[PDB]
């Protein structure tokens, strides 16, 4: 969780992390990206039957 | 429509989308210290005879 990583609970801080862009979108779509091969990579190894 | 607005799209198709968070505030603002204390007592200076 990219806002509580960073700010954590704090609200004043969610104003100000807003100013630097879409890291924190670029950070859960690389994550996305791993989550869903690590799924495929088991059903190619095993699912051959 | 929160869906919507994190693709940045109009049309949503099939499959789980990480949207938001989900945090539960508190409430109760429970602060602590200790139960000690002397007192220094001015009152001595405030009312010596
Ligand atoms: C200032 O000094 C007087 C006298 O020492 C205090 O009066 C005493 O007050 C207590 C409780 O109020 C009584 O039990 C005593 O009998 C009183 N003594 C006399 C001689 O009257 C007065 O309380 C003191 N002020 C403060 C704020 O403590």
């Amino acid at each position: 969780d990219c806002t509580m990583y960073i700010c954590g609970d704090s609200t004043e801080c969610s104003n100000l992390l807003l100013q630097y862009g879409s890291f924190c979108t670029q950070l859960k779509r690389a994550l996305t990206g791993i989550a869903v091969e690590q799924d495929k990579n088991t059903q190619e190894v095993f699912a051959q039957v | 429509s929160e869906t919507k607005c994190t693709l940045k799209s109009f049309t949503v198709e099939k499959g789980i989308y990480q949207t938001s968070n989900f945090r539960v505030q508190p409430t109760e603002s429970i602060v602590r210290f200790p139960n000690i204390t002397n007192l220094c007592p001015f009152d001595e200076v405030f009312n010596a005879t």
